[PDB]
């Protein structure tokens, strides 16, 4: 991921303020409520039926809160993005058989979350560098 | 296929969108051309800079072909036939496309309407832009 | 959306593929595993091998309700919901893998018809089972 | 992209009985009849508004002649897809604005095409490596 000196700072200014514990839990809910074929790789976490259930369940949001640190540790590394998640993409390709596109469809709903969090400042400019921030952790997944 | 549940809440959801259908368009067109900028190519006659009164013109266009599509939610196919005539015929739009817009749509909701944007309204919103999306980039 | 065009052309495919329907979707069942071996993990109780008796009966069920759907393309929802209930909300199956089998089965049509299929009958039968796809992942 | 030596020489017995110029302009008229609206990139080909004037067009057939022959191409360095289609993967993204699914769309079809031609030759492993190898060649083309 290349991104310019403004984007750098715009997207870790945003994640400054981001709690770590609430928006990953919210992110990882909300693929699973939007996407419920999702819930096949989670039928270990418990009840999952209503979107209030899924919501408010501990096993996810201790799920999303280590998805967050994911996400930021490869906020860390945007140059090495390939060598952050080298160990996270052998887990999802072969142990999980979890199809790239839910990748892509996670960081598109964690970029709805952080825009629900973040109201009028998340700006187009801020969404475009989140966009192609979140494109690059899932090509990375991918891999 | 939509159920009468999400049917009800993208009703609910687009009434409480109300009159600012048209500036929802036209933010949710400049996030689209601004993270997605190979959807610009469809606009070359354009003028897409920021405030633009033309991407704004068209922000409306597509809000109220939205608010038509909700009104006409179980007759969608034939209440979208110009529209399906427009982008699947003539312009020939990727369907990847349609699902860039819908999701900055969605963006702009969420960042717009953060009470009325819950997890239960948000898949809502996601089928039926679907939905909408298929009939326009079907061909019959 | 189907056009009237397309719904005569699957319905005269499928109707000249007639009684080799089974055989044809235990072949597609096959390419399938064959071919995309993360599908395998949908059938842990399954004997996946050549030949096997399981796969053949899966087949030929899934023909039978690909008959089933083409005798009622204009309502596939209302004639495919026990199929909707069983893929969406039981088995709960990526549409990856329904576009998997979709492009299988075409190339087990392709591969025992050369003569029907054209490149119209290949269009009218991947929008056709495009349908069937979007019905069986949807939960309403 | 990574395949058995009895894969390997399946695939290229079945290549060699590959009529180049007939097969490649199929795939390119059953991609531009089957998926519309990949008409946007070749409305300079002329009259494309039948699928038999789209099968009947000599632009068509050349382009996929040309397309046919990258493929042959790629087959021939399997091990070095991402160097081999560098320039096609510039041109496709950079100038021609093209989505990368269209590139597994077209292998697809053209995976269909050998089916058609072949028959029973067309056995399920042959389809296999044949996947193993559009895949291949798909994703270096998006790079
Ligand atoms: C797109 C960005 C993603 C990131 C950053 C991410 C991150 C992670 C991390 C850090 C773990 C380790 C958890 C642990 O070791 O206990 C994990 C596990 C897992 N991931 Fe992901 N993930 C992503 C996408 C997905 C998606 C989209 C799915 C499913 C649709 C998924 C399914 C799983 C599952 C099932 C586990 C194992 C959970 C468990 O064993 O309790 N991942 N993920
Ligand atoms: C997803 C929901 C969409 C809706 C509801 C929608 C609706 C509309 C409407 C109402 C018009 C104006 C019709 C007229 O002036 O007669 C229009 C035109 C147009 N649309 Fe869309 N559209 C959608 C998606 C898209 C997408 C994703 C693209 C391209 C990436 C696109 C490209 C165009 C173009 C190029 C025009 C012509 C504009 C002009 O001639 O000035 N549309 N659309
Ligand atoms: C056009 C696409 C499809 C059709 C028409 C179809 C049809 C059917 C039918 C008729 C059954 C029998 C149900 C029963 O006997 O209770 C079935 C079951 C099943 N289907 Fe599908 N199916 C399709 C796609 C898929 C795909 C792509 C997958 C997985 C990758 C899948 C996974 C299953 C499984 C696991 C079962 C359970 C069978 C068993 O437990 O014996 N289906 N489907
Ligand atoms: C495996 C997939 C593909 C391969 C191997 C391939 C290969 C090629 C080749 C060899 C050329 C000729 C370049 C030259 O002569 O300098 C070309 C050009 C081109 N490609 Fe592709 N291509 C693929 C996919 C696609 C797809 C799916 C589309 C459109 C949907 C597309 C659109 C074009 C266009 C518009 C040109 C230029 C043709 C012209 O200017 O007349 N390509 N590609």
């Amino acid at each position: 991921v290349h991104l310019t000196p403004e984007e750098k700072s715009a997207v870790t200014a945003l994640w400054g303020k981001v709690n770590v514990d609430e928006v990953g839990g919210e992110a990882l809910g909300r693929l699973l409520v939007v996407y419920p074929w999702t819930q096949r790789f989670f039928e270990s976490f418990g009840d999952l039926s209503t979107p209030d259930a899924v919501m408010g369940n501990p096993k996810v949001k201790a799920h999303g809160k280590k998805v967050l640190g994911a996400f930021s540790d490869g906020l860390a590394h945007l140059d090495n993005l390939k060598g952050t998640f080298a160990t996270l993409s052998e887990l999802h390709c072969d142990k999980l058989h979890v199809d790239p596109e839910n990748f892509r469809l996670l960081g598109n709903v964690l970029v709805c979350v952080l825009a629900h969090h973040f109201g009028k400042e998340f700006t187009p400019p801020v969404q475009a560098a989140y966009q192609k921030v979140v494109a690059g952790v899932a090509n990375a997944l991918a891999h | 296929v939509l159920s009468p549940a999400d049917k009800t809440n993208v009703k609910a959801a687009w009434g409480k969108v109300g009159a600012h259908a048209g500036e929802y368009g036209a933010e949710a067109l400049e996030r689209m051309f601004l993270s997605f900028p190979t959807t610009k190519t469809y606009f070359p006659h354009f003028d897409l800079s920021h405030g633009s009164a033309q991407v704004k013109g068209h922000g409306k266009k597509v809000a109220d072909a939205l608010t038509n599509a909700v009104a006409h939610v179980d007759d969608m196919p034939n209440a979208l036939s110009a529209l399906s005539d427009l982008h699947a015929h003539k312009l020939r739009v990727d369907p990847v496309n349609f699902k860039l817009l819908s999701h900055c749509l969605l963006v702009t909701l969420a960042a717009h309407l953060p009470a009325e944007f819950t997890p239960a309204v948000h898949a809502s919103l996601d089928k039926f832009l679907a939905s909408v999306s298929t009939v326009l980039t079907s061909k019959y």
